[PDB]
């Protein structure tokens, strides 16, 4: 994990370093064909979710039950766990205000907390593993099921 | 200057007031501990 | 060789950046999962009948 | 005496008066702290009068208070201890520069008015 | 009536320094806070000093709050960085006038802001019609931004 | 003239006496 | 019209001021040298509104070309740059060495995206040569605007001397100029003095964090970029706040030689050494010895709480209980180990379905709390 | 008849931001896009790295 994360630090700082390695053209033809492709399968762009959304609760639901999923198996809970739980059993006790921290965070939020990162040990390869805030992990879950 | 204290009911100097009230109320069991 | 007495008394105490939250934190409790949950896992595995 | 520059000072028996209406306002959330938020105040018309203390250590970091208050036809007056004004503002530290803000249907408009008059007075 | 005309007569006819104390002569007798200060500081200062201009709108608005000429023209006394952070939030806090709206539209434009223009115009067409003289930017606007049709 | 001890320093002497007490 | 009046307005004051200001520079290579920082510090205002305006021309024509490089391009300067160098023809934005310099890397990639999926038609040769030029009419703005602040640098160690004492009279200059001169720097609060000259760049992707918002000249400065990245914020405000200081001090022309200015330098290099002064020595805790014995324990309504929420509760009760020979077909497929035990099924003596206890529940922390109360 | 099976080697490591940001805006709303991308743009940690 150390040897990884420290390779992980040089790339990143090669790659704000040196720039993106897309060269303009490349990009400009990459997004020339998506482009020519939305335009003919008639693709309309999914709209931001709207406040009196048909399907603004069942989606929460559905995001919130995902988050839980993890605890589904009895198990004995450490503090972070309870706050999660505690923050999606808020959330399914006043949907609506969920849901308007939902879009409040979807239009105004571009800055966000740290991210914990471990590697579950296949002994074959590492596969990494992100912990990510609960408060934004509802909405990002939100957001994944729209 | 000389100001009254409303923690001791004294007279003190004013260039003292502010070491006066930070001194005055340091809590016992800091000491203790 | 080149290192004064003075040099080597002027050699400092290695001291440890994290606070006392991560040095010597408080006891992470266990609180056992909330009976929603056994109710929850109950509900499924309940079919309509239609 | 002490500091030529404190033209604005206020005599001992007005500068109680002075720091009990600091104190109040700071009660009734009307009462900013710091030559900044003074300075802030000041440019969005809502201080209705400024304090400041005397023996700041430049003395010209609070000097523009004078110009700004002039320039936005505001009452100012100086005293002369800092700490005295920290402590009426309820801060341990020392402050310099203290606003007190124009708030609608508060109770200490007549005070305000009171105490305006008398600066207006100690000026000239 | 005449308090603007003989202003204006005087700075016209005559010196500025008569015009200045000819605006003052309606306003020594019983002024009243009137809303013509706007028209009167802005004439007065009009080659004085923005400063003097400043420290008179700062007297005006003291003294006549809620007045949505005043403020308006306050908005445009203040320099570009203030006049959105400042004087026009504390402003739309104090009142709605239609001038007000027409003043936030103006700023707006002035700010290359299209659609958020065309959206206050609107605003302040739908809140009050045939006021404060805002059709003549909005037409302006329009044509300058907006579309043909 | 007299000072005034902020609100901080009062909880501060209200939870002495009561403890005093 | 507005381009030429603009013109006309630029070319009487650099007939008169910056020439003066030309002449009071080359003579030390009745007529005093304050007012001719006066009345730079103003053609500094001056060209920046007249740009503004420029700027403003220049994005409503180029708009029938490419309406959308105003928002990809938020500077003025840059906008004016880039339209200069695109203009009608886009078919050079591939490999565009001459935009490298104009701007990033990052937002080159999305003005040649955009370029090629943009319905703009072209501009006619009235519209191009009058785009034209407005932008050499920007560019020769922008260096009189150089020029006067190069002499305002060489000024300050005269007009400003304490707050050139506190940082660079680079930043000193670019501060004095965007603020309106030295007057209206010492009348502006601590906290604008560190937004000034703060460019609203546009975040292509990357967080808001990356793009450095809110920062200006005093964050780019000499003494706050010589921190560490965690440690710059804060020496930012301290060194705005110093700044604010001098220059109050300085706008009455007082400790001309410097003495406060030092006295405020010294002072932020202490901070400076103070932030980055190496942690002290912390002793580790032992381990508790292992306890042996008993210890009273208080009982009452915090314990009677405390045991309601983590005594055995009915269904929980229920759980730990499974029948004997009755086997019970699997429950959840991704973990075989967990079954309900008694709990649904046949044996459990309970003809009712039992029900949740609700002092059980989970609820967020206190802490948790406030800071919902700083989200709404 | 010939079958090629294979897998893009560092896809996941090599979608670059912007470029994402822009695909996503072409088929999203800009200010998903941009949540999205912004999120993706955080602060990895691990014990002291």
């Amino acid at each position: 994990t150390r040897l990884y994360l420290k390779a992980e630090q040089e790339r990143q700082h090669n790659y704000l370093k040196d720039g993106p390695y897309i060269t303009a053209e490349e990009a400009v033809a990459v997004y020339t064909t998506t482009v020519h492709w939305l335009e003919s399968r008639r693709f309309s762009p999914i709209p931001f979710p709207p406040l009196s959304y048909k399907h603004d609760t069942k989606l929460l639901i559905l995001a919130l039950e995902r988050l839980k999923e993890a605890y589904s198996v009895k198990s004995r809970l450490n503090q972070s766990q309870r706050e999660e739980l505690g923050l999606i059993e808020q959330a399914y006790d006043n949907p609506h205000e969920a849901l308007s921290r939902i879009k409040r965070h979807l239009l105004t939020q571009r800055a966000f907390k740290e991210v914990g990162i471990e590697f579950m040990d296949l002994y074959s390869h590492l596969v990494p593993v992100y912990d990510v805030e609960p408060l934004e992990k509802i909405t990002d879950a939100y957001l994944d099921q729209y | 200057e000389y100001l009254v204290s409303p923690i001791t009911g004294e007279k003190i100097p004013a260039s003292k007031m502010q070491e006066h009230m930070r001194i005055g109320l340091l809590d016992p069991r800091w000491l203790e501990q | 060789a080149e290192v004064t007495e003075e040099e080597w008394l002027s050699i400092p105490e290695v001291g440890d950046a994290r606070n006392k939250r991560q040095r010597n934190p408080r006891y992470e409790k266990l609180t056992p999962v909330p009976d929603s949950f056994f109710a929850k896992h109950l509900q499924t595995g309940e079919n309509h009948t239609s | 005496d002490v500091n030529p520059k404190a033209y604005p000072l206020a005599d001992a028996h007005l500068t109680k008066k002075l720091l009990d209406l600091v104190q109040q306002s700071c009660n009734y959330k009307q009462l900013r702290k710091g030559a900044n938020e003074a300075t802030k105040t000041l440019n969005r018309g809502i201080s209705e009068f400024i304090v400041m203390a005397a023996d700041a250590e430049p003395l010209e970091i609070i000097l523009h208070l004078p110009l700004l208050c002039e320039d936005k036809n505001v009452p100012y007056v100086f005293v002369r201890s800092k700490q005295a004004l920290g402590r009426a503002c309820g801060v341990s530290r020392p402050v310099i520069a203290c606003s007190v803000t124009i708030k609608e249907g508060s109770q200490l408009k007549q005070q305000i008015q009171s105490i305006q008059q008398s600066i207006e007075r100690l000026l000239v | 009536p005449l308090w603007l005309l003989l202003s204006r007569l005087e700075e016209k006819i005559g010196q500025l320094t008569r015009a200045r104390a000819i605006l003052e002569k309606s306003r020594l007798k019983n002024p009243k806070n009137p809303g013509l200060w706007l028209e009167s500081v802005r004439l007065e200062y009009r080659a004085g000093l923005k400063n003097i201009a400043n420290t008179l709108m700062a007297k005006a608005l003291q003294e006549c709050p809620n007045s949505g000429i005043l403020w308006s023209e306050a908005i445009f006394l203040e320099a570009r960085p203030q006049r959105r952070t400042k004087s026009v939030d504390a402003l739309k806090k104090c009142e709605h006038d239609p001038h007000v709206l027409l003043a936030v539209a103006k700023l707006f434009w002035s700010q290359r802001k299209i659609t958020k223009a065309r959206e206050w115009f609107h605003r302040t067409v739908k809140i009050d019609s045939d006021l404060g003289d805002a059709w003549a930017f909005f037409y302006k606007f329009e044509l300058q931004h907006g579309t043909e049709e | 003239l007299g000072v005034y001890l902020t609100k901080k320093e009062q909880k501060k002497l209200r939870r002495q006496t009561r403890r005093e007490a | 019209a507005k381009l030429w009046d603009s013109k006309m307005f630029a070319e009487i004051m650099m007939k008169i001021e910056e020439y003066i200001s030309k002449q009071a520079k080359a003579s030390e290579v009745a007529a005093p040298e304050y007012r001719v920082i006066v009345d730079a510090n103003n053609l500094t205002v001056e060209i920046e509104n007249e740009l503004n305006i420029i700027h403003k021309f220049i994005r409503d024509k180029y708009s029938k070309r490419f309406p959308e490089l105003e928002s990809l391009v938020p500077n003025a300067l840059d906008y004016i740059r880039t339209v200069k160098e695109l203009g009608n023809s886009l078919d050079k934005c591939k490999n565009n060495e001459n935009l490298q310099q104009i701007l990033t890397n990052a937002t080159i990639m999305v003005v040649s995206v955009t370029a090629s999926t943009t319905q703009g038609q072209q501009l006619s040769e009235e519209e191009l040569e009058r785009l034209e030029e407005a932008c050499d009419m920007a560019l020769e703005l922008n260096a009189s605007k150089h020029r006067i602040y190069e002499y305002v640098e060489s000024r300050m160690s005269f007009i400003a001397p304490n707050l050139s004492i506190i940082i660079g009279a680079s930043t000193a200059a670019k501060i004095m100029g965007v603020a309106g001169g030295l007057t209206n720097l010492s009348k502006m609060p601590a906290c604008n003095i560190m937004l000034l000259g703060a460019q609203r760049k546009t975040l292509s992707g990357f967080s808001s964090t990356s793009v450095l918002p809110h920062t200006g000249y005093i964050y780019h400065s000499d003494i706050v970029q010589s921190l560490p990245p965690d440690l710059r914020r804060k020496a930012a405000r301290l060194v705005a706040a110093k700044c604010t200081l001098a220059a109050r001090v300085d706008s009455f022309h007082e400790s001309t030689e410097g003495k406060v200015g030092y006295e405020l330098k010294d002072e932020i290099e202490r901070k400076f050494d103070k932030w980055q002064e190496p942690p002290p020595v912390k002793q580790v805790k032992p381990l508790p010895a292992p306890l042996d014995g008993q210890r009273k324990k208080r009982g009452g309504r915090r314990y009677r709480k405390m045991k309601e929420r983590l005594g055995l509760t009915e269904i929980r009760k229920q759980a730990n209980r499974m029948s004997f020979g009755e086997i019970e077909e699997d429950a959840y497929q991704e973990d075989l180990g967990f079954s309900l035990g008694h709990l649904g099924k046949s044996g459990s003596g309970r003809v009712r379905q039992t029900q949740v206890n609700e002092a059980t529940k989970a609820r967020i922390s206190k802490t948790l709390q406030r800071t919902l109360q700083k989200q709404s | 008849n010939v079958m090629l099976e294979s897998r893009f080697e560092k896809m996941y490591e090599k979608i670059d931001l912007t470029l994402l940001n822009r695909l996503l805006r072409l088929i999203v709303d800009h200010n998903i896009a941009d949540y999205m991308t912004a999120k993706n743009n955080v602060v990895i940690n691990y014990k002291d790295m």
